[PDB]
């Protein structure tokens, strides 16, 4: 459909590893930034806590809770709490959730994210939902008891973005490589006897062609195809990162002729 | 009701003015714990 | 104290994986090295992360106030 | 038999509790098994 070009290789719950083509590279690394830093996104941003007489501080339980990552399906059907016309928090912007939790048995008791119980309207959009992903519907285990402890909390879910608190964060890490045949000469390579002997060659360089020795420095060749690799964090669908960071992109950007208009 | 005090080994709920010595029931040990305040802390979970 | 939530680096959930890697040294005396691979850990970030761990909690619940 | 004087005890000597404690009965005693004790109180 003529423009940015995608090809992808490989492709699954987890991860995207696709080529982007025909684009510049100042477009491909913005969207590896908005990816990183701006896709909205359902975490705990608050914690009640009621009763701990468990071994970890109130403070380091609630810091890991707000990084339980939360299911972000319908994130867009959830308004900022800051924008909210309401008091404080609701159903029209926050998830609340609770921790009940008792050290009844003798072994040690784990409690897990799963154990973790919504308690407000989701209003039939899937949001909320603590991600899990081990084989054994666990999920992230947040803290542990011994007989006689107790832990009683009250999380409040709130939309964020990662450049406010990594927690927000839809990424995890994202590959990014480009020109794996230095032709370009973006780089001038370290070496001791052999550059090209010491310098592992790239994955990549197996879906490209070799530069021919003869061939003088080609100085108009310019940075396109380049090859990612998302990696989703669980809490929105690992195409999802992608598309909805391309859109976020999309947005910044006409904001910006909103502005011009206003002006 | 309630639980001002509590003790250090044997955790049993305390509760005393003055002239009522530091100790606690059963357990003669002389320590007592505050224990938590009902008003709910909150907590930034950045 | 516990296996912390994400990796420090990159995010990646690794909260989760700590009791399967425990299980992967006893039950099937699996490598650390050959473990950690077959938990997704690929990055020596995400890595060291586990491998370097110290359950302290373990310690911690050892006593009774 | 007559009591004169008093001697501070250097944790873990053989005159101390916690010498013979086993793992369990430190944990009991609120101590620290990795504590070394070679001092006072
Ligand atoms: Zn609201
Ligand atoms: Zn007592
Ligand atoms: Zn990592």
């Amino acid at each position: 459909e003529e423009g940015p070009q995608v090809k992808i290789r490989e492709a699954s719950k987890d991860n995207v590893d696709f080529i982007l083509s025909n684009v510049d590279l100042a477009m491909a690394n913005s969207l590896r930034r908005v990816m990183i830093a701006e896709i909205p996104t359902l975490a705990i941003d608050s914690v009640e806590v009621e009763t701990n007489t468990t071994v970890l501080a109130d403070e380091f339980i609630a810091h890991r809770l707000g990084l339980i990552p939360l299911q972000s399906m319908d994130i867009e059907q959830l308004e900022y709490s800051r924008d909210c016309f309401c008091e404080d928090h609701c159903d029209k912007c926050s998830v609340v959730l609770t921790l009940q939790a008792f050290g009844e048995s003798e072994s040690t008791t784990n409690v897990y994210s799963k154990d973790l119980v919504i308690v407000s309207n989701l209003m039939g959009r899937n949001i909320g939902h603590p991600i899990i992903q081990d084989k054994e519907g666990n999920g992230v285990l947040i803290c542990k008891l011994r007989k006689g402890q107790e832990l009683k909390l009250t999380c409040v879910a709130k939309k964020g973005i990662a450049k406010e608190h990594a927690k927000w964060g839809p990424a995890a890490a994202i590959e990014f490589e480009y020109d794996p045949w230095n032709k370009l000469k973006h780089t001038d390579y370290w070496y001791e006897q052999d550059s090209a002997k010491e310098w592992p060659q790239s994955k990549n360089c197996e879906y490209e062609d070799p530069p021919n020795e003869g061939d003088p420095f080609d100085y108009k060749a310019q940075a396109d195809t380049f090859y990612m690799n998302v990696e989703s964090v669980g809490s929105i669908p690992v195409d999802q990162v992608v598309v909805r960071g391309i859109d976020t992109l999309q947005k910044k950007v006409a904001s910006i002729l909103l502005a011009l208009t206003q002006m | 009701a309630t639980l001002k005090y509590i003790c250090a080994e044997c955790s049993s709920k305390l509760s005393l003015s003055r002239t009522d010595a530091v100790r606690c029931k059963d357990c003669g040990h002389r320590i007592l714990l505050k224990a938590r305040t009902k008003r709910l802390v909150q907590f930034e979970a950045r | 104290m516990i296996v912390p939530v994400r990796c420090f680096s990159c995010g990646k959930v690794v909260g989760d994986k700590w009791e399967s890697y425990l299980n992967l040294l006893q039950e099937d005396e699996l490598d650390e090295g050959t473990a950690l691979s077959r938990l997704g850990l690929k990055r020596y970030c995400c890595r060291r992360m586990i491998l370097t761990h110290v359950d302290l909690i373990e310690k911690f619940l050892r006593y009774n106030p | 038999k007559v009591f004169i004087g008093r001697l501070p005890i250097m944790l873990r000597s053989k005159n101390c509790y916690l010498s013979e404690a086993t793992e369990s009965d430190l944990y009991k005693l609120k101590e620290c098994p990795f504590d070394m004790g070679g001092y006072f109180i």
